[PDB]
C-alpha cells in the first residue's frame, strides 16, 4: 500500500525516497543470487520476481531511556497528564506560538528521562535533543555556535519541540566564588523569546537540578510555567516498586516490610537501582541484611 | 554482453578473514544490480549505486580490502591517487587535475552508451581534501561535487574511499545518490583471529616447516584484543627467531611462539605496573585485606551486571598512605583485557586544552573494548589547586564531571578508579555526587602493627626489635607507610652503636596529633 | 621517445630556421617539422607580425606592426618558439624568445672575531710543512663571510689580507658581472676564473 | 668497522631486522615472509647515529643512500612539502616497474624526523598546521601499490611527540636506543681515533 | 636501593648565605653531573618559556647515572609579592609534579 508507506515516511527528502526504492529493489534481487562465495550463478527462479513489504520493513531514545518507566505511584500519572495538556495547548493555539516550561525536583530524581518520554509521546514530526555529550572541551564561542545551529534548524518545520538537558552543566557552575559563564546565559535568555516566522510553532522543555541558583540569576521570569517531580516517600510505595521490578521474593519481602513499614524514606529511583545491583552480588543468604543495612546507611536529610 | 566477474574468482582466494558479514552486505548493496540479467533490470528502470565508504581504527584491513575489491572486477586497471598528490600552487591547476580523472569515462559514455565497461577511482586519505565549507579548498570541494553529479548524467562509475577520522567530512558529500553505503571495520573477535592465522599460515603447513607440537587454538586463546597487524607481526617475528638459531630440518615450535609473545597498542603494559608498584605489598594488618575484598566485590559487580554498565568510586587517603599502589594492584587483579593509567606527570607544562584532548583520547580510545579499566590518580594535582585564593581551572573540572556520567555504546562496560588525598575540598567542589560509593584507607595506629611491619621488612635484628618494643608499646602512634620506609633508610647510615636511639628520636620528632 | 630535459642552445636553431626556409611562404596554423642535435621537433605557427613597411623603406620603425594572414620569410625575419605546456625540452638560446609569463601565483596561507684568532682558525694549517700536516690530515678553512653596512673598511681589510701573505695579485669581481646577455655565458666566466688555479694545482702540486 | 661501544645494539639489530637478508633465498621464499620496512633510532646528539646508518647501508651492498635534513623538506609555498617527500621514491618506483622482483633495494635516511611528523588533531577546528605532510608520508610509506625494494631509517630525539600511525606493525616496528658510552666504549673510541697517529708513530709512551 | 629519590630544604633569615653553602655541598659531592638552575638566566621570559627551561634541564638530568641539582631562589622563580598575594600558578604546578617523579629503573 503506497498510502501506508506515505504515512510511515515522515521528513523524507526526495533523494531519500529514491534511495528507499533503490534499496528495496536491490534487496529484492538479492534473494536469487545463490553462490556468490563459491562461484557466481543465477537460478531459474528469477522469472518469478516480486517485491514484498517485508523488504520495505527491513530497509526502514534507547540511549537516554535505558531502563524504561514504571508506574510506581500517583505522581507519574499527574506528570503525564500535565505534559499531555501542554502538548495539546501548543498544537491548537494561534495567539501564543511560543510557550515554555521548567521541570524541577530534587537531585537524582530522573527528570530528563521523563522529559524524553513526554517528547516521544507528543508525536510531533520533529524532535531533537541538545546534550553536553557532544561539547566536551569546547570553548564558549563554539558552544554558542552549536546552540545557534540547533535553534536555526528548528524554524524550517511546522511543528518543533526542543529539549535542553542539564542546564547547570551548560553554564559551568561551581558553588565556590561562585563562578560561571556569562556568554551562554546571555545567549539562552535572548534565545527563548524569538518567535519563528509567522505560521510555525515551537515548544521548549528544560531540565535542571537546582532551582534556587537559577532563581538568583533572574531566570525564572522567562519561562511560562513549572512542574514538580517528587521522590519516593513511603514504605508502601517502596514495596510497590520492589514488586514491579520483581527481584526479591515474598519471603524476604515480608521481613523487609516488617522494618520499613514503620518509618519514612527519602530516595530516588536511580539510587534504589544501584543499591539493588550492589546487594545482588553477595551470597544468596546475606542479601536481605545488606539491603537493609545499605538502606539505613543511605540517610534521609529531607 | 561480457560478464563483469572473472570465472576464476572465489571468496577463498581473497585472503580476508573475520569480515564475512560486512563483505556480504557490501556485495548485496553494491554489485547485485550489475550481475543480474540485463533485461529485467531494463524493465525496472533503476540507477546503480555510486559510492562506498569504509572506516575504522588502525590495522584492521581497509587498504587490503580496497585492493582486493579492485582486482575482483573484470574492468581494466584502476587509476590510483596516493594521498594529496593533486594539489598545486598555481591558480586553477588543481581543478584541471581533478577534471583529468574523468575524461576517459565521459568519452566512453558519449561514444557507446549502455554497452560501456566499468571504471573505478580510488582516493586514499580523502579527509585531506573534503572538509566542511566555512577559499582554495572550498573551490576544490565544489569542483568535486560538480563533477561527480552534474547536469549531464553518467551511469558507469564507482568510487571507493578510506579515512581514519570520519567526523570531519563535509555533510554535502554523504547523501543517498552519492557515497551512501557506509561500513565499519572494527576489532575482530576470537573466531576472526583463528581465520586470520589460518590465512597467514597456509604455505608453511604445506611444506612441513611447522612442528607438530604447536596448537593454533592455544595461540588464539592467549591473544585477546589483538588486531590483524599484531597477528601478522607475531608470525614474522617467530620466523625470524626460528631462523636465528642456525647462524634443512628447520621447523617452528611452541617455545619460539612463547618467546616472541610485540606490545599491542590496545593491550596491557607491564612496564607501567612495574613502575607504579616498586616494593610489592606487605600485609601489615587487616584493613589491607578488607580493601582487597572490596575491590573483588566491585569487579564481580561490573563483570556480570546488565543494568549498570557504568560504575564509579574514588578513594581518599591520609598523605603518604599509599593509595596509588592499592589502585594499581586492584587494576592488575581485575584481569581485564584493557587497562590504562592517566597520570599528571605526562602533561608537564601542558595547557588546559592539551589536557582535555589527552583525557578525551584516553577515554574515547578505551571505549572500543568490551571490558576496560582506567585509573586517574592525584585528582587535586590534576585540578591545579592551591589553597590560597583558592584558584583553579574550571574547564578541566567541568570536563571530568561530564565524563563521569556518560554511558558507552550499547553493550559495553567500563570501570573507573580514582585516587585523591584531600577529601574535604572535593566535597566542597560538589564532585561526590557523581560517585557510586567510597572506600577508606587508614594509617598505622598501633605499635603492634609497627612491630609486624618491621619484622616483615627485615632490616633490624631481634635485639633491636625488643629494644624498640620496650619504648614504643607504651603509647599510640600516627605514621604512614612511605614515611616509615623513608625513616628506616635514613637511619641505616649511622654507626651501629647509636642507630636504635636515632630511630626513636626521629619518631619522637615526626609525631603529630592524628 | 626522444625527450630529455637538458637545455638546448636554440638561437642556433632560429638562425638555421631562417637559413633553411628563407623566402618561403608561411601562414598561421601551419604545421611543420624541424631538426637539431639530430633530434626531431614538431612545430605549429601561432602568430605573424609583419615588418613595418618603413623598415623596408630604410627608415626607423614606428612599432605599428600589422598582423597578417600570410607572411613571407626574408633574410632578416625572426621567429619565437614557445613550448606547449606538457614538456621537458628545456630551451634557452636567448633570442629564441619567451614572453614574460605574467602569471598569478598563490602563497601558502597560515605561516665577530679577532683577526689573529681568524689566522688561528683558518691559516695555522697552511703555514706548516706538508709532511706534518699530512701526518694527521688536518682539515682546512676555505670560506669566510663578512657582513656589515656599506663602507670602505671591508675593502681596506681585504687589501690588508692581500698584503700580509705571499699571495698572487688578487682577482676582484664587482657584483653580478657574471650575468651576461649571452645566457649560458655567465657560467663560462666562472670556469674562466679557475683556469689558472687548475693549471698551478696540476703543475706545482702541493 | 670503526664503531665501538654499541656491540649489543648491533647484535639485536642484526638478529631482529636483517636475518632474512642473508639467509639463503630458496627457504626464505618457501616460508613466504616479507622483510622489515624500517627502524628508528633515538638518543643524545653526537653519539654516532649517522655513522651507524652509513655502515649499515654499506654492509648490504646497497646503492648510495639518500640523506636529507628534516627541516628543509618543508617549503614556504603551498602544496610543496608533499611534492618534496614524493620525489624521494621515484627511482625505486621506476626500478621496480622495470625489473620486477629482481630490482635492487633502495635507501631512505630521514633526519630529525620529529620536526615533520606530529600528532594530527582529531578535534574539528583544532587541526594542526602540517597535517597534510603527515598524511602524505603515511600514504607513501605503505599504500595500495606495493614496493619491495625500499628501506627507511628515521632518527629522532622526542619519541613521545611522534604520531602514532608511524609506529604500527606495518611501519617502523623496530626500535633501539643509543645511549652515552661507558668506560669500555671510551677506551675503544680512543683506540679508533688514535689509530692513525699510532701508525705513523706520533703516540708517545708517556701518554 | 629502596629510596632512589631524596629532597632537602635550607631555610634561614635573609643574607645568611644559603646559596654559598649549597654550592659548597654540591662541590663536595664529587658526582659526574652537576648543573645549577637560577633565575639569573631567565630575565624577561614568559611563564611558558620558564616552564620549558626547567623541563629541558630535568630531561637532560635523567640521562645520567648519578645526578644532583640545586635550585637557588624559589621566591624569585615564583614571582611572589606580598600585596594580594599574586603569583603564577603554572610554575608551582611544574615544581610540585617534578618533585615526585622517579627516574627509570637504576638511576
Ligand atoms: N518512572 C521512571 N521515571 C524516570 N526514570 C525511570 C523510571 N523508571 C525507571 N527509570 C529509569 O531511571 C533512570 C533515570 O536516570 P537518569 O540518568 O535520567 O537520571 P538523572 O535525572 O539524570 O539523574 P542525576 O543526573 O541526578 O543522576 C533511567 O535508567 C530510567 O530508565
Ligand atoms: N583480516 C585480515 N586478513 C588479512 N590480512 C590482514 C587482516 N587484517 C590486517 N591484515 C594485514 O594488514 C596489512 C595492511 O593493513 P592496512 O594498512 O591495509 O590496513 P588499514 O586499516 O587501512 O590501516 P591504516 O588505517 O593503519 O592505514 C596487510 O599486510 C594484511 O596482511
Ligand atoms: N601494603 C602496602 N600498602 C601501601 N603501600 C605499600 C605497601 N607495600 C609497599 N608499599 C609501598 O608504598 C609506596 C606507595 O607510595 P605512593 O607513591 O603510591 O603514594 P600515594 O599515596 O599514591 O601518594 P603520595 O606519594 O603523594 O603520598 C610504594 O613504594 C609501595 O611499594
Ligand atoms: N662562612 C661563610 N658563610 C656564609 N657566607 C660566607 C662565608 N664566607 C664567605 N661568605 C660570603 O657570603 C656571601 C653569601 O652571599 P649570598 O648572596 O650567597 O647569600 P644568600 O643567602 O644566597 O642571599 P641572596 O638572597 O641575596 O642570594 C658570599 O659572598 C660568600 O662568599
Ligand atoms: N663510537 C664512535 N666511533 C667512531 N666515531 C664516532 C663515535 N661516536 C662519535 N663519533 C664521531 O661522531 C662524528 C659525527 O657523527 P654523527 O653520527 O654525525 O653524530 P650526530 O649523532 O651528532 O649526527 C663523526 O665524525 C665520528 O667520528
Amino acid at each position: 500500500d503506497i498510502k501506508e508507506l506515505a504515512v510511515e515516511t515522515k521528513n523524507f527528502s526526495g533523494a531519500e525516497l529514491e534511495g528507499l526504492v533503490r534499496a528495496a529493489q536491490s534487496t529484492a534481487m538479492n534473494r536469487h543470487i545463490k553462490a556468490s562465495t563459491k562461484v557466481e550463478v543465477d537460478m531459474e527462479k528469477a522469472e518469478s520476481l516480486q517485491v514484498t513489504r517485508g523488504d520495505f520493513l527491513a530497509s526502514l531514545y534507547a540511549s537516554y531511556i535505558m531502563n524504561g518507566i514504571i508506574k510506581w505511584g500517583d505522581p507519574v500519572t499527574r506528570v503525564l497528564d500535565d505534559g499531555e495538556l501542554l502538548v495539546q495547548q501548543t498544537k491548537n493555539s494561534d495567539r501564543t506560538p511560543l510557550v515554555s516550561v521548567l521541570l524541577e525536583g530534587p537531585p537524582h530524581s530522573g527528570k530528563t528521562a521523563l522529559a524524553a518520554k513526554i517528547a516521544e509521546e507528543s508525536n510531533f514530526p520533529f524532535i531533537k535533543i541538545c546534550s553536553p555529550d557532544k561539547m566536551i572541551g569546547f570553548s564558549e564561542t563554539a558552544k554558542c555556535q552549536a546552540m545557534k545551529k540547533i535553534f536555526d534548524d528548528a524554524y524550517k518545520s511546522q511543528l518543533s519541540c526542543v529539549v535542553v538537558d542539564d542546564i547547570e552543566r551548560l553554564l559551568d557552575y561551581v558553588p565556590i566564588g561562585p563562578r560561571f559563564s556569562n556568554l551562554v546565559l546571555q545567549a539562552l535568555l535572548v534565545l527563548l523569546k524569538k518567535a519563528p516566522p509567522q505560521g510555525r510553532k515551537l515548544l521548549i522543555i528544560g531540565t535542571t537540578s537546582r532551582k534556587d541558583v537559577l532563581q538568583e540569576m533572574e531566570m525564572l521570569n522567562a519561562f511560562s510555567t513549572t512542574i514538580h517531580v517528587p521522590n519516593i516517600a513511603t514504605g508502601e510505595q517502596l514495596l510497590e516498586a520492589l514488586e514491579l521490578l520483581g527481584n526479591f521474593k515474598d519471603k524476604e519481602r515480608t521481613t523487609i516490610a516488617q522494618q520499613v513499614k514503620g518509618k519514612k524514606v527519602w530516595i530516588g529511583i536511580k539510587k534504589l537501582l544501584m543499591l539493588i545491583e550492589m546487594s545482588l552480588q553477595m551470597d544468596p543468604e546475606y542479601r536481605v541484611r545488606k539491603f537493609l543495612a545499605l538502606l539505613r546507611e543511605e540517610g534521609a536529610s529531607p | 554482453r561480457q560478464s563483469i566477474i572473472n570465472p576464476d574468482w572465489n571468496f577463498e582466494k581473497m585472503g580476508i578473514g573475520g569480515l564475512d558479514k560486512e563483505f556480504s552486505d557490501i556485495f548485496r548493496r553494491a554489485f547485485a544490480s550489475r550481475v543480474f540479467p540485463p533485461e529485467i533490470v531494463e524493465q525496472m528502470g533503476c540507477k546503480h549505486v555510486k559510492g562506498i565508504l569504509l572506516y575504522g581504527p588502525p590495522g584492521c584491513g581497509k587498504t587490503l580490502l580496497a585492493r582486493q575489491i579492485g582486482k575482483m572486477l573484470n574492468a581494466r586497471e584502476p587509476k590510483v591517487v596516493n594521498g594529496p598528490e593533486i594539489l598545486n600552487k598555481y591558480v586553477g591547476e588543481s581543478e584541471a587535475n581533478i577534471r583529468k580523472l574523468f575524461a576517459d569515462a565521459e568519452e566512453e559514455q558519449r561514444r557507446l552508451g549502455a554497452n560501456s565497461g566499468l571504471h573505478i577511482i580510488i582516493f586514499d586519505e580523502i579527509d585531506a581534501i573534503c572538509k566542511q565549507r566555512g577559499g582554495v579548498h572550498d573551490t576544490v570541494v565544489n569542483q568535486l561535487l560538480s563533477k561527480i553529479d552534474g547536469v549531464e548524467q553518467l551511469n558507469n562509475i564507482l568510487v571507493i574511499g578510506m579515512t581514519n577520522r570520519p567526523d570531519l567530512i563535509d555533510e554535502a558529500l554523504l547523501r543517498p545518490g552519492r557515497l551512501e553505503v557506509k561500513m565499519e571495520i572494527g576489532l575482530p573477535d576470537e573466531k576472526g583471529r583463528l581465520q586470520i592465522l589460518h590465512i597467514h599460515t597456509a604455505r608453511m603447513r604445506g611444506h612441513q616447516l611447522l612442528s607438530a607440537d604447536v596448537d593454533i587454538k592455544e595461540l588464539a586463546v592467549e591473544t585477546k584484543n589483538f588486531s590483524g597487524a599484531e597477528l601478522e607481526g607475531l608470525v614474522r617475528a617467530a620466523q625470524s627467531t626460528a631462523m636465528n638459531r642456525h647462524i634443512e630440518s628447520l621447523q617452528v615450535t611452541r617455545g619460539d611462539f612463547l618467546a616472541s609473545l610485540i606490545k599491542p597498542a590496545f593491550g596491557t603494559n607491564q612496564e607501567d605496573y612495574a613502575s607504579y608498584i616498586m616494593n610489592g605489598i606487605i600485609k601489615w594488618g587487616d584493613p589491607v585485606t578488607r580493601v582487597l575484598d572490596d575491590g573483588e566485590l566491585l569487579v564481580q559487580q561490573t563483570k556480570n551486571s546488565d543494568r549498570t554498565p557504568l560504575v564509579s568510586v574514588l578513594l581518599e587517603g591520609p598523605p603518604h598512605s599509599g593509595k596509588t599502589a592499592l589502585a594499581a594492584k586492584i587494576a592488575e587483579e581485575s584481569n581485564f583485557p584493557f587497562i590504562k593509567i592517566c597520570s599528571p606527570d605526562k602533561m608537564i607544562g601542558f595547557s588546559e586544552t592539551a589536557k582535555c584532548q589527552a583525557m578525551k583520547k584516553i577515554f574515547d580510545d578505551a571505549y572500543k573494548s568490551q571490558l576496560s579499566c582506567v585509573v586517574v590518580d592525584d585528582i587535586e594535582r590534576l585540578l591545579d589547586y592551591v589553597p590560597i585564593g583558592p584558584r583553579f581551572s574550571n574547564l578541566v573540572l567541568q570536563a571530568l564531571l561530564v565524563l563521569l556520567k556518560k554511558a558507552p555504546p550499547q553493550g559495553r562496560k567500563l570501570l573507573i578508579i580514582g585516587t585523591t588525598s584531600r577529601k574535604d575540598v572535593l566535597q566542597e567542589m560538589e564532585m561526590l555526587n557523581a560517585f557510586s560509593t567510597t572506600i577508606h584507607v587508614p594509617n598505622i595506629a598501633t605499635g603492634e602493627q609497627l612491630l609486624e611491619a618491621l619484622e616483615l621488612l627485615g632490616n633490624f635484628k631481634d635485639k633491636e626489635r625488643t629494644t624498640i618494643a620496650q619504648q614504643v608499646k607504651g603509647k599510640k602512634v600516627w605514621i604512614g607507610i612511605k614515611k616509615l620506609l623513608m625513616l628506616i633508610e635514613m637511619s641505616l647510615q649511622m654507626d651501629p652503636e647509636y642507630r636504635v636511639r636515632k630511630f626513636l628520636a626521629l619518631l619522637r620528632e615526626e609525631g603529630a596529633s592524628p | 621517445k626522444n625527450i630529455d630535459s637538458n637545455p638546448y642552445d636554440t638561437d642556433k636553431m632560429a638562425a638555421e630556421f631562417i637559413q633553411q626556409f628563407n623566402n618561403q611562404a608561411f601562414s598561421v596554423g601551419q604545421q611543420l617539422v624541424f631538426s637539431f642535435n639530430d633530434k626531431l621537433f614538431g612545430l605549429l605557427v601561432k602568430d605573424i607580425e609583419a615588418m613595418d613597411p618603413s623598415i623596408l623603406k630604410g627608415e626607423p620603425a614606428s612599432g605599428k606592426r600589422q598582423k597578417i594572414e600570410v607572411g613571407l620569410v626574408v633574410g632578416n625575419s625572426q621567429v619565437a618558439f614557445e613550448k606547449a605546456e606538457n614538456s621537458s625540452l628545456n630551451l634557452i638560446g636567448k633570442a629564441k624568445t619567451k614572453e614574460n609569463r605574467q602569471s598569478i601565483i598563490n602563497p601558502d596561507w597560515n605561516f665577530d672575531k679577532e683577526f689573529s684568532d681568524i689566522f688561528r682558525r683558518a691559516f695555522a694549517s697552511r703555514v706548516f710543512p706538508p709532511e706534518i700536516v699530512e701526518q694527521m690530515g688536518c682539515k682546512h678553512v676555505k670560506g669566510i663571510l663578512l657582513y656589515g653596512p656599506p663602507g670602505c673598511g671591508k675593502t681596506l681589510l681585504a687589501r690588508q689580507i692581500g698584503k700580509m701573505l705571499n699571495a698572487r695579485e688578487p682577482k676582484v669581481v664587482n657584483g653580478p658581472e657574471i650575468l651576461n646577455k649571452y645566457v649560458g655565458e655567465s657560467e663560462a666566466n666562472i670556469r674562466k676564473l679557475f683556469a689558472d688555479a687548475e693549471e698551478e694545482q696540476r703543475r706545482l702540486g702541493a | 668497522m670503526g664503531i665501538g661501544g654499541l656491540d649489543k645494539e648491533f647484535s639485536d639489530i642484526f638478529r631482529r631486522a636483517f636475518a632474512s637478508r642473508v639467509f639463503p633465498p630458496e627457504i626464505v621464499e618457501q616460508m613466504g615472509c616479507k622483510h622489515v620496512k624500517g627502524i628508528l633510532l633515538y638518543g643524545p646528539p653526537g653519539c654516532g647515529k649517522t655513522l651507524l646508518a652509513r655502515q649499515i647501508g654499506k654492509m648490504l651492498n646497497a646503492r648510495e643512500p639518500k640523506v636529507v635534513n628534516g627541516p628543509e623538506i618543508l617549503n614556504k609555498y603551498v602544496g610543496e612539502s608533499e611534492a618534496n617527500i614524493r620525489k624521494l621514491f621515484a627511482d625505486a618506483e621506476e626500478e621496480q616497474r622495470r625489473l620486477g622482483a629482481n630490482s635492487g633495494l633502495h635507501i631512505i635516511i630521514f633526519d630529525e624526523i620529529d620536526a615533520i611528523c606530529k600528532q594530527r588533531g582529531s578535534m574539528a577546528g583544532s587541526t594542526g598546521v602540517h597535517d597534510t605532510v603527515v598524511n602524505q608520508l603515511l600514504s607513501k610509506i605503505d599504500g595500495v601499490e606495493q614496493l619491495n625494494n625500499i628501506l627507511v631509517i628515521g632518527m629522532t630525539n622526542r619519541p613521545d611527540l611522534i604520531d602514532e600511525a608511524l609506529l604500527r606493525p606495518g611501519r617502523l616496528e623496530v626500535k633501539m636506543e643509543i645511549g652515552l658510552p661507558d668506560e669500555k666504549g671510551r677506551l675503544q673510541i680512543l683506540h679508533i681515533h688514535t689509530a692513525r697517529m699510532r701508525g705513523h708513530q706520533l703516540l708517545s709512551a708517556d701518554v
